Formats: structure tokens, C-alpha cells, sequence
């Protein structure tokens, strides 16, 4: 108990952590140490049909071009236009206030540590690691409905255009298809 | 006899005329001959190569204190060794540096064994202020490279290089018995000292199979760098060896997009400071990961990630071009346009591919040779 | 790799056996006291100093720590083979001289030579 | 053969000795005459001299019609010389065999690349005023001890030394020489010094981090064994001795090095510059002139203020050698 | 003394330009020739020394394109017109290949800028580039030879910009990053001169002036040595470093390597 | 004195050949490079202490 108080202490963001995951009953105790220490022939007709076309060719100048299409193409390379887009996340280094920031820090480490044990884990090749990875999914499952959920109202609340919650949407859902696919294959296997 | 006491040379009997005039050939001869001074070969050296996950020991006793390179040794060691770093990381895809500091009797390990240019470039700028105390220890050094390349896979190259600064080393224990165990472990030692020749060392060096030599001044140092830089040959074929690693796209973000998803890059994180939530950048393949750095290590999944044009640069090695055929102008009966350049044909020489038989003028088969490396006739 | 000569060895002149001997080579052979003295002194640094040199690729620095080895008459006494490396340059350096000499040859020695 | 070991000259192989004592013209020394009866009866195969340029003198010449030699070959690197005695050197010894191309020499990459300079100093009007003034041969300390030039030169010996260059620094008339080395602190050779004392200081000179730069007065205008050096530094060097800065320039060559001459504007320095330039222009070197010195006030340099300019007047005319 | 270069590739492949002009759209290859005509006058109207050189890639090979106007821009526009009708009316489809062969196109457009590179006077520096104009899909089975033309561009220092129009290639858009060229996508085809105009006429030091869009989202995916496809994650040997899409026992090409 | 430094400096550092350079210097200079080339010839001519 001494000897864990203090390690705690030395490092508050794993205090936080630590609290961030046993006190709010995501993960038990016991496991947070324990890691720690082409088509047909149409193609030749087409191919006949412009050599045809292009056999009788002659330049012209009124047609390359029109004041229309000129405007609309300095329209769209004028400054915050579709290819000048100049928003890319205005002032993100003042948006999202640094309270959240750190927040989403936090939960990145967070989610970052859980895939890094879960892909050690991977690939499972003993029974041994079967139980492990779904006690890595459900504290997965149960790390996200305690943090993200309310990180996601708070983003709703103060109504961010920032989508911070989407890249880490993306690497959760990449590890749950990951493993339903693997438990497919461990399926397929007994067949 | 000696070869001057005989006769005098006259070069000048190369030139002759028959025409009163016919100065213009042989000029245009020599011109020619000044031509293709090359070996149609960049390096023309090792034309292969291996992984290598390299050890560098740095002493870090008084004797680093030395002005013998200006400003003192342990400031000139770094800069050498930061400059050695960038241009064995050039020359190497997928190698790895490990840094060892020694220091009053003991090795710390300052950098671990990695692929990342700018973290070792990082900690070796941050050890430039460090405190020179102590003697240095050879035997910790090594117990602890050992160590490390203990696992390492055979088929890599398991090199540690040292530099000895001190003449003086104090060990724990025996050190032949360490130097014996190295053997077995098939662990090559190469030792560049500064002040003079250490019997320990050139008997690590000998019977590791490394090489062991002292600087003279800056340039030797330098020189010294560049000649380890290289690769080491290797054999023709060893075992199963392969690695599972990735191709990240350099994928960008744009506001245009709906899928415009700002990311912490994995090594930013680490920081002090914000790290940069930029828009995009390089995404694990195997679990999306974003890192900004490359090659670089994927840290949740153990992934490598490396750039394909990197490993693509030393391709043409393994299929080296041809030397095309030389054959005069007069000999030859088709077309008088080079096959590359469109330029007519006036040299005396016309160079013809053994492939598809097209016709190459000097400059380009000069340019095929050293800079394509590929025959643009057999590209069609 | 270094020797070093702290000193001149000179013999005890006690035990009235060594001035025995010089007292009959001065009335027999008409030899110098202070000669042969200077000659078994040079004698004896020369035999102890040289057995550092065995062999063709074999290396090594001489140093003695002496200003009376400074003098002619000593140096004179010293084997053929070494008073052609004695330069003039060097005959009463200091100490720092001497070791930025030494550290300058051992640096330069250390490259490889053919045979 | 130079009365300073005497190692047996009598029944050798190769003899090497020096000028001015095979062709003494005083009473010569007992052992020294007999070592000279024996070598003037013996033919000599293949005689070589040293230094050749200076072979045409009053006394050298007949250095080779005393002795008895087959081949006589001479070596130098400097064939200029005054008094279009050179001439004579074609009958007295032989035709000019070989002339080394300095510029593809240095090509090679085995001859040091020196960037050569002239860069003058304008003279300061505390001392110009007595320059003109005077005429008598007094005038020589005057542009010699110039303060801009010593300025010029204590920037120069900083700036090399903050990068760790070897310099050496040539400068006649050694009266001037003392107060320009003993502002600095720094070493110089007198000339009539001492033997040991210029050997050793040659000595630790290359080997020593701690000095890197010395000052010689005429004494390095010879063959010597100076140790590599990258910038040389000449100041008031002899009247139009086109010999002596080349081989003040063969000092340094061994853009890897680089030397510098200070000369004072409006004064005989100029043309004797120019003249004394003339024989390393058809060797194919090119003085670049440099009028203005990068940070001249970026740091402290001597003779900051008018106050110790004007000092220097009276101890530079406290001479009065008459 | 500036002298700029201007090597122009258009992909010239027959099925992409029947099947736009089946599709009966706004845009055919004779606007797209057109535009190209004016950006190479343009070109050569921006400077008296600037050289002008135009490159066609077909299935076949690569052909070299070169009253009240400019007189050589007469007979350019005449010998560029020429040359096309020749190409397209003599393009005969023997085979099954259907990929264009950009990659020769661009060692022929190496190889004339060597070549004119020696004619220039000592005095200039004669700064070159190269613009591709891409139609058909993007080719993996030459992958090498592209990242040889790439390597040897970067080398020899010489700009590539990319101008796809349809569909994004890879190899181009690793091009334009590794030698510092620009890629750009068409949105809007009949446009297709005012952006040449905009983007691609001026010179890098130009470009430093200008602003100009951002990159695109650069892909480096490379290719299996046995499949020449795009791969995410690959076996690479250790020796030879040569790539593998799944895991074998031996090496392929150190097996062949003794 | 610190007018001495002053007058001591003014007199030496402009006395001959920059009365007329830095006049010239001042009169010239309008037009911009011509070409970067010029900068690099520049450097390689210079002696390294011009180039701090
Ligand atoms: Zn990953
Ligand atoms: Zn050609
Ligand atoms: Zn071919
Ligand atoms: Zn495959
Ligand atoms: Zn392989």
C-alpha cells in the first residue's frame, strides 16, 4: 500500500489515470499493476471514333476559353476558395479551450496504452490470451462509456467544429472489427 | 636501373599531320577520349547490404575535457557523431543507433535502439552540456550492448562501435571472458581512440573481426566516420529472414472535407509543450496511428513504418544496366537521330543496347549509365 | 611503452671499494675518475633504458628527468643508435613540452606501417 | 663539415657541409685545414648546392672553382634575384633544367591553394606629417610603425587565432619588431637570440594549442625546418627583394592557407609592394586589395585613442642614431 | 541569363480520349492540344531564351511534338499540329496493352534536357522543368522505372509538376513531392488553360512570389514484387530490401542473387 | 577619453579610401540583384574575416 501510494504521487497524470480507471470501476486494481511492472470491342469503336475525329483537327481560340469560366476558376483559387480553403481550423490552438485540450490528451494516453497492451496481446496464440483480450475489449468499452460519452456532451454542449472525438472513434472502431474479425477466423478455425 | 635515367619522354610525338590540317581529328579524338572518365557506377563498391543495429560509446571522463579539437573533444565527438548519425541513416533503410555514454565507472544508456534520426540528434545536442567525471568503464559498456543485441535476430548485422577517449578503463571483472562471450555472440567491435594505441582495444577489435584506429586530427576523424558509414557485404542468401512492416500514406487534412479529423501526433504527446494537433500526417496502416517523423516505429502495435522511395532508391544495385555496345558511326546502318536525345548522330562512336537496339550518343549513354540506370528503349 | 630516467644513477661511493678500483685505474690506466664514473653512470641508464625496443615493430618512448643528461659529455655516452634521435630541439624542455612531444608521437606512431 | 661535432669528415661517402667556410679568407681553424687539404684532392661526383640564387657573391663563386667536382646540380625555389647576376648562374653552373608550374602544381591538391593579399592601411595624420617632414632614412620606423597597420595587424592575429590557425609573422627592422611583439606578449625571434632558445620556441610552437603564432625578423628568409603554417602576416619587409617574399611564401605552402601584406598608403611601401609583387604575378598568383576589415570597431583593438598615438611619436623618434 | 525549359508531356492514350468524346462532353483532346499550344507561345512569350519541348506518350512509344501571329510560333503550332495527326491517324491498336507508357516519355524529356543542358553557354544556368498531363488511369507495373525517372530527376534537380485531370495517380503525386513540383487536379475541364496559366506558367522563383494551393494528400504506397499492386503493410527482405505481399521461406531475389 | 575613441575612430576608418566609396555606396544601390549568382562569387572571393 506505502510502496504504491508513492508511485502515485510522483506522477499525478497517473494518479489521474489510475483514479480515471479504478475509481470509476473501467478497469480492476489488480490488472493496472500488473502491465505497469476492359469492355467489349466498344473500346476499338471508340478508339476508330476519336482517331476519326481527330484526323480532321483545326486550333481554335474562341472556345479554349470564356470570361465565365476564367472568373469561376480565379474564384476558385481566390483566397478561401475550394482549393484556397483558408479555415483549416482557424484558431484550433485557442479553440477547444485547454481544459478540454488536456482532457483529450489524457484520453488519447489513455486509449493509446489499452491498444498497445491489446496489440502485444495480438496475435493470441494460446488460450491463456483469449480471456485477456476480451477483458482488454470490455475495458475498452467500459473506459469509453465513462470518458467519451460525457467528453462527447461537453464537445455538443459547448457545440466545437473540431472533430476530436472522430480519429478516436476511428482507432476504437479499427480495434473492435480487428477483433470480431479475428474471432470470426477462430471460428472458421474449428469448423 | 631507375626508370627517369633512361629516356626522356616525348609525349608531344602523339600528334601528327598528313593534310596540313589534320590537327582538327586528333583534337576532336582527345575530346572524345576526355569523355567517359567514369566506371558507369555511382558507388562501384558494396552492391548490396544488411540490417545493422549499431552501438555508439561515447567516454565521458576528463579526458573529454581535452583541447586537442577545437573547442574540446567531447563538443567536436558530438558534432562528428551527429553528422555519422545523419549520413548512416541516409545510406541505411531500416538500421537502427543505439547511443552508450561512460561515466565514472559506469555506461548509461542515453538513447535506446531505434531508427529515428532526430531523436538521436536530439539527445546527442542535449548531452553537449553534460559533466565530464569519472573514468570510463568498458566492460559495463559492453555488458550492456551485449545485453540489448542478446535477442536480436541472427540474420542482422550486430555491430558496436567505441570511442575511446581515456587511455584508462577500469573493470568490475575479467574482461577477456566478456571479449570471449562477444565472440560467441558473433558481435563485431570496432574501437576509434584519439590519444593513442590501447592494447585492450585493438585485441577487442582483433578478435571481435572489427578494426581499431586512432584519429591524427579532425579530417582522420571524419574520414574515419565515413568509412564506417558503410554497410558490411553479405551473404547471398541466410535464412527466412523478412520484417512485417508498413507503407504510411502521407495523408493530409483539409476543412474542405467532412473527414477533416485533427490527431496528436503519438511522439508529440510526449512533450513538455502542446504537442501539434495538425491536420494530418503519417497513419499506421495497421492501427491508424498518426506520426509526423519517418521511418519511425509504430508505438501502439510495434509496427515499422517505413518510406517506400527510401527503400526504392538502392534497387538499381540489384539490377545494374548493361554496358551498351560501341560501335563506330560508319558500321552502322539505320537511323542517325540518338533514340533519347533526338540529337543527330556525329560522334565517330554510336552506341547500340543489347535489349532492344536502339541508338545512344555518348552524353546519353553516359546519362543511362550513371544517372537513369535504366535503357529507355527497353522501358517500351 | 615510456621509461623514465629519474635522475643520473650514480653508485654509492661508500663501502671503499669503488674508490679502490678508481684510485688503480687513475695510477694503471690513466683513467678519470669523474670519466668512469660518468661511463658506468651512462652505462648503466643506457642498459635499462633500451631494453624497451625488442624487435623491428616494436615501439616506444625514452624520457630522463635529469638536467645533467643535458651536458655533452653524458649524452656522448649514450649507444650510436639513440643520439641520432636525440635532437637538439629537445635536450631541456619542460615538462609540458615533453608531454605535448610525447602525446605526438604516441598519435603518430599508431598508424599502421609495410616491412 | 661545420666545426660543431666534427664527426670524422676524413674518408666518407657524402659529405655535407655549408658556404662561407670552404672559401674562408682568413687563418682557418687546424682541423678544419686539414679536413679542407684532403677534400681538395679528391674528384666529387655529383656537387650539390643549396639555395643557388645567392651563388653569384664575391666569395661563393669561387667555392666552386676550389673544389673539384663532375656534376654540379642546383636547387632552389626562388631563381629571382637583383644585380641581373642570374645570368652569370648559366656559365657558372649550367643551364636552368627545370621550372615547376606553381599553378598546376597547387591544381593537384599538393600544394597548399593561398589565397595571397594586399591590403593597405592609410597613415594616420600624427605620423604622416613627420614622414613628410623627414627624409634622411628616418622615414623607415615611421610607415613601419603605423597605427592603423598595427591595428590591422592585431585583428588579423585575433581573428586567426579565434579560429585556431597557425601564423607566422615576418617583419624587418627588428627595432620596430620589439615594440610591435611586446605589446602583444607574444613570442618573437631577435635573431641574435640564441641557438636553443629559437630551436625550442620553433619546437613547442606547432605542438601547442595554448601559442599558435610567433614573430620572425628575417631570420625565417632562408631554408628552414618551420613547421606548417596557414596565414603569414609580413610587415615592412626588405626594399624590392622579390626573393625574399617568395620565399616568405614557400612558407606557408606545404583555399587551405591564406598570408596577408600590410603596407602604409602614400608612402615608398606602396611601390615597393608592387614591385616586390611583379615575379608572384608571373608565377601566376593574383593580390587581392582589401581597404576595409570586417568589425574593425566590433572589439577593443591597441591605439583605440589619440592619446597613445601620440606617444608613439616621441619613442618612435627617440632614435636619433646619429 | 535565366533561362528556363519547359518539357511538356501529354498523354496522348486513345481509349480515355474515345471514351471522353463518346461521353460528348465539353472537353475533347483537340481543346486539351489547343491549351497546350498556348501554354508553350505563352512560355516562349515570357522570355527570349526560354526553350520550348513537347512529348506525346501513346500505347506505341513516345513521339516528340517539336496570318496576325508570332512567326515561330506559327511554325511551331504548325509542326505541333502535324505531328499529333501523324500520331493519331497512324495509331494502330496491336495488342492488349492498354497503359500508357509515361515512364518512357519522361526518360526521353531526361534525356533531352541533358542534352541541352551541354549546349548551354557556361555563363547561364539553364533551369528546367517538367509538365505531365495526365488523361488515362495510372500504370503500377512501372513502378521501378518511374521511381528511377523520379530519382534521377531529383539528382539532377529538375522540377516535374503533374496535371491530372480524371483520375489521381500516385506515382505523380510522389514525383511533384520528391523533386518540389506542384500537383494539381482539374476541376473543371474546359478551364484547363486558365489554371496551366495560373499554376504551372511561372518559374519556381515565381512560385516563391506567388501563392499557390496547398498539396495534396501524398500517397506512398509501394508495390509487391510479385503482384505489382499497392500495399499498405508487406514482408521486405533484409539483404536485397525488396518487398513482399505475404511471408516466404526464401527469398525470391536472393535466391537468384549467388 | 570617450570623445577621443569617437574622434580617433571617425578619423581612421574613413580617411582615404572611404570618403568616396561610402558616397557612391549611398548614390548607388537602387536596382536590386541582378542574380544570386553574384552573392555566391562574392562569398568565394571574400576572405573569411569579411564574411562575419
Ligand atoms: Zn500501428
Ligand atoms: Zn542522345
Ligand atoms: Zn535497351
Ligand atoms: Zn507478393
Ligand atoms: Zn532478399
Amino acid at each position: 500500500l506505502e510502496e504504491k501510494n508513492r508511485m502515485l504521487q510522483e506522477d499525478p497524470v497517473l494518479f489521474q489515470l489510475y483514479k480515471d480507471l479504478v475509481v470509476s470501476q473501467v478497469i480492476s486494481a489488480e490488472e493496472f499493476w500488473a502491465n505497469r511492472l476492359a469492355t467489349s470491342q466498344d473500346i476499338i469503336n471508340s478508339f476508330q471514333s476519336i482517331r476519326q475525329e481527330m484526323e480532321a483537327y483545326t486550333p481554335k481560340l474562341t472556345q479554349v476559353l470564356s470570361s465565365s469560366a476564367a472568373s469561376s476558376t480565379i474564384t476558385a483559387l481566390s483566397p478561401g476558395g475550394a482549393l484556397m480553403q483558408g479555415g483549416t481550423q482557424q484558431a484550433i490552438n485557442q479553440m477547444v479551450p485547454n481544459d478540454i485540450q488536456s482532457e483529450l490528451k489524457h484520453l488519447y494516453v489513455a486509449v493509446g496504452e489499452l491498444l498497445r497492451h491489446f496489440w502485444s496481446c495480438f496475435p493470441v496464440n494460446t488460450p491463456f490470451l483469449e480471456e485477456k483480450v476480451v477483458k482488454m475489449k470490455s475495458n475498452l468499452e467500459r473506459f469509453q462509456v465513462t470518458k467519451l460519452c460525457p467528453f462527447q456532451e461537453k464537445i455538443r454542449r459547448q457545440y466545437l467544429s473540431t472533430n476530436l472525438v472522430s480519429h478516436i472513434e476511428e482507432m476504437l472502431q479499427t480495434a473492435y472489427n480487428k477483433l470480431h474479425t479475428w474471432q470470426s477466423r477462430r471460428l472458421m478455425k474449428k469448423t | 636501373t631507375k626508370r627517369w635515367e633512361g629516356g626522356y619522354e616525348r609525349t608531344w610525338e602523339i600528334l601528327k599531320e598528313d593534310e596540313s590540317g589534320s590537327l582538327k581529328a586528333t583534337i576532336e579524338d582527345i575530346l572524345f577520349k576526355a569523355k567517359r572518365k567514369r566506371v558507369f557506377e555511382h558507388h562501384g563498391q558494396v552492391r548490396l547490404g544488411m540490417m545493422r543495429h549499431l552501438y555508439v560509446v561515447v567516454d565521458g571522463s576528463r579526458t573529454m575535457e581535452d583541447q586537442d579539437l577545437k573547442p574540446n573533444r567531447l563538443t567536436c565527438t558530438l558534432k562528428l557523431l551527429e553528422y555519422f548519425v545523419e549520413e548512416y541513416f541516409d545510406q541505411n533503410p531500416i538500421s537502427q543507433i543505439g547511443i552508450i555514454v561512460t561515466k565514472s565507472k559506469r555506461a548509461e544508456k542515453l538513447t535506446e535502439l531505434s531508427g529515428n534520426p532526430r531523436k538521436h540528434i536530439t539527445s546527442l545536442k542535449k548531452a553537449v552540456d553534460m559533466t565530464c567525471h569519472g573514468e570510463p568503464s568498458l566492460y559495463n559498456s559492453l555488458s550492456i550492448a551485449m545485453q540489448t543485441l542478446k535477442h536480436m535476430p541472427g540474420h542482422t548485422s550486430r555491430e558496436v562501435l567505441i570511442i575511446f577517449s581515456s587511455l584508462t578503463t577500469c573493470d568490475p571483472s575479467n574482461i577477456y571472458d566478456l571479449i570471449k562471450t562477444l565472440k560467441a555472440a558473433k558481435i563485431r567491435v570496432s574501437v576509434i581512440g584519439l590519444s593513442a594505441e590501447v592494447r585492450v582495444c585493438t585485441v577487442l577489435a582483433r578478435e571481435t573481426g572489427g578494426t581499431y584506429h586512432v584519429i591524427l586530427d579532425e579530417s582522420h576523424y571524419k574520414e574515419l566516420l565515413t568509412h564506417h558509414v558503410s554497410p558490411p557485404p553479405a551473404s547471398s542468401s541466410s535464412e527466412c529472414s523478412l520484417i512485417r512492416m508498413g507503407f504510411p500514406q502521407h495523408t493530409i487534412a483539409s476543412l474542405s472535407d467532412q473527414d477533416a479529423k485533427p490527431s496528436f501526433s503519438m511522439a508529440h504527446l510526449d512533450g513538455n509543450t502542446e504537442p501539434g494537433l495538425t491536420l494530418g500526417g503519417y497513419f499506421c496502416p495497421q492501427c491508424r496511428a498518426k506520426y509526423c517523423e519517418l521511418p519511425v516505429e509504430c508505438k501502439i502495435c510495434g509496427l515499422t513504418l517505413v518510406s517506400a522511395p527510401h527503400l526504392a532508391r538502392s534497387y538499381h544495385h540489384l539490377f545494374p544496366l548493361d554496358a551498351f555496345q560501341e560501335i563506330p558511326l560508319e558500321e552502322y546502318n539505320g537511323e542517325r537521330f540518338c533514340y533519347g536525345c533526338q540529337g543527330e548522330l556525329k560522334d565517330q562512336h554510336v552506341y547500340v543496347c543489347a535489349v532492344c537496339q536502339n541508338v545512344f550518343c555518348v552524353d546519353c549513354d553516359v546519362f543511362v549509365h550513371d544517372s537513369l540506370h535504366c535503357c529507355p528503349g527497353c522501358i517500351h | 611503452r615510456a621509461v623514465i630516467m629519474f635522475g643520473v644513477p650514480y653508485v654509492y661511493t661508500q663501502s671503499r671499494i669503488l674508490k679502490a678500483r678508481l684510485e688503480y685505474l687513475r695510477d694503471q690506466f690513466q683513467i678519470r675518475e669523474n670519466d668512469f664514473l660518468t661511463f658506468d653512470a651512462m652505462r648503466h641508464a643506457a642498459q635499462c633504458v633500451g631494453r624497451a625496443i625488442r624487435g623491428k615493430t616494436d615501439y616506444g618512448l625514452m624520457v630522463f628527468a635529469d638536467k645533467r643528461f643535458a651536458r655533452g659529455d653524458k649524452r656522448g655516452k649514450l649507444p650510436r643508435w639513440i643520439q641520432e634521435h636525440l635532437t637538439d630541439a629537445n635536450l631541456n624542455l619542460t615538462v609540458d613540452e615533453g608531454v605535448q612531444v610525447a602525446k605526438y608521437f604516441l598519435r603518430q606512431m599508431a598508424q599502421p606501417f609495410h616491412r | 663539415f661545420t666545426s660543431d661535432a666534427k664527426d670524422k669528415p676524413i674518408g666518407c661517402s657524402v659529405a655535407i657541409s655549408t658556404y662561407s667556410m670552404l672559401g674562408h679568407t682568413t687563418k682557418r681553424s687546424w682541423e678544419a685545414e686539414r679536413v679542407m687539404e684532403w677534400l681538395k684532392t679528391q674528384e666529387w661526383g655529383l656537387m650539390i648546392l643549396d639555395e643557388v640564387h645567392t651563388i653569384p657573391a664575391k666569395m661563393f663563386r669561387r667555392v666552386l672553382t676550389i673544389v673539384q667536382a663532375h656534376c654540379k646540380l642546383g636547387l632552389t625555389a626562388t631563381l629571382v634575384r637583383e644585380d641581373d647576376k642570374i645570368v652569370d648562374l648559366n656559365f657558372l653552373i649550367g643551364p636552368k633544367l627545370y621550372e615547376a608550374n606553381w599553378m598546376e602544381l597547387q591544381n593537384n591538391g599538393y600544394i597548399a591553394k593561398v589565397q595571397c593579399a594586399e591590403v593597405w592601411c592609410p597613415m594616420s595624420p600624427e605620423f604622416y606629417r613627420e614622414y613628410v617632414a623627414i627624409k634622411t632614412k628616418k622615414r623607415i620606423l615611421l610607415y613601419t610603425m603605423n597605427p592603423n597597420k598595427f591595428r590591422a595587424c592585431q585583428f588579423l592575429i585575433k581573428f586567426h587565432e579565434r579560429r585556431n590557425d597557425k601564423i607566422i609573422v615576418f617583419a624587418d627592422n627588428v627595432f620596430a619588431l620589439k615594440e610591435y611583439a611586446i605589446r602583444l606578449n607574444k613570442p618573437y625571434i631577435y635573431g641574435p637570440t640564441s641557438q636553443g632558445e629559437r630551436m625550442q620556441i620553433l619546437q613547442n610552437f606547432k605542438h601547442n594549442p595554448k601559442i599558435n603564432t610567433i614573430f620572425i625578423s628575417k631570420v625565417g628568409d632562408t631554408s628552414f625546418d618551420l613547421p606548417e603554417a596557414n596565414v603569414l602576416i609580413q610587415i615592412s619587409s626588405h626594399g624590392g627583394s622579390r626573393r625574399q617574399e617568395a620565399q616568405r611564401l614557400g612558407r606557408v605552402l606545404r583555399y587551405n592557407a591564406f598570408f596577408y601584406s600590410l603596407v602604409s598608403q602614400d608612402t615608398q611601401e606602396m611601390a615597393y609592394s608592387t614591385k616586390r609583387q611583379r615575379f608572384l604575378v608571373d608565377q601566376g598568383y593574383s593580390f587581392k586589395v582589401i581597404t576595409k576589415l570586417a568589425g574593425m570597431e566590433e572589439e577593443d583593438l591597441a591605439f583605440s585613442t589619440k592619446e597613445e598615438q601620440q606617444q608613439l611619436l616621441q619613442k618612435v623618434l627617440a632614435a636619433t642614431d646619429l | 541569363d535565366e533561362l528556363n525549359l519547359l518539357v511538356i508531356v501529354v498523354d496522348a492514350n486513345p481509349i480515355w480520349w474515345g471514351k471522353q468524346a463518346l461521353k460528348e462532353s465539353q472537353f475533347t483532346l483537340s481543346k486539351c492540344i489547343d491549351a497546350v499550344m498556348v501554354l508553350g507561345n505563352s512560355h516562349l512569350f515570357m522570355n527570349r531564351s526560354n526553350k520550348l519541348a513537347v512529348i506525346a506518350s501513346h500505347i506505341q512509344e513516345s513521339r516528340f511534338l517539336y496570318d496576325g501571329k508570332y512567326e515561330l510560333l506559327t511554325s511551331a503550332n504548325e509542326v505541333i499540329v502535324e505531328e499529333i495527326k501523324d500520331l493519331m491517324t497512324k495509331s494502330d491498336i496491336k495488342g492488349q496493352h492498354t497503359e500508357t507508357l509515361l515512364a518512357g516519355s519522361l526518360a526521353k524529356a531526361l534525356c533531352y534536357i541533358h542534352r541541352m543542358n551541354k549546349e548551354v553557354k557556361d555563363n547561364q544556368e539553364m533551369k528546367s522543368r517538367i509538365l505531365v498531363i495526365k488523361a488515362a488511369e495510372d500504370s503500377a507495373l512501372q513502378y521501378m522505372n518511374f521511381m528511377n525517372v523520379i530519382f534521377a530527376a531529383q539528382k539532377q534537380n529538375i522540377l516535374i509538376d503533374a496535371c491530372v485531370l480524371d483520375s489521381d495517380s500516385g506515382l505523380l503525386q510522389q514525383a511533384c513531392d520528391i523533386t518540389g513540383g506542384l500537383y494539381l487536379k482539374v476541376p473543371q475541364m474546359p478551364s484547363l488553360l486558365q489554371y496551366l496559366l495560373w499554376v504551372f506558367l511561372p518559374d519556381q522563383d515565381q512560385r516563391s512570389q506567388l501563392i499557390l494551393p496547398p498539396p495534396v494528400h501524398v500517397d506512398y504506397r509501394a508495390a509487391c514484387f510479385c503482384h505489382r499492386n499497392l500495399i499498405e503493410i508487406g514482408y521486405v527482405c533484409s539483404v536485397c530490401l525488396s518487398i513482399f505481399c505475404n511471408f516466404s521461406p526464401i527469398c525470391t531475389t536472393c535466391e537468384t542473387a549467388f | 577619453g570617450t570623445s577621443s575613441q569617437a574622434e580617433a575612430a571617425r578619423i581612421l576608418a574613413a580617411s582615404w579610401p572611404q570618403n568616396r566609396e561610402d558616397e557612391e555606396k549611398q548614390k548607388l544601390k537602387g536596382g536590386p540583384k541582378k542574380t544570386k549568382r553574384e552573392k555566391k562569387a562574392a562569398a568565394s572571393h571574400l576572405f573569411p574575416f569579411e564574411k562575419l
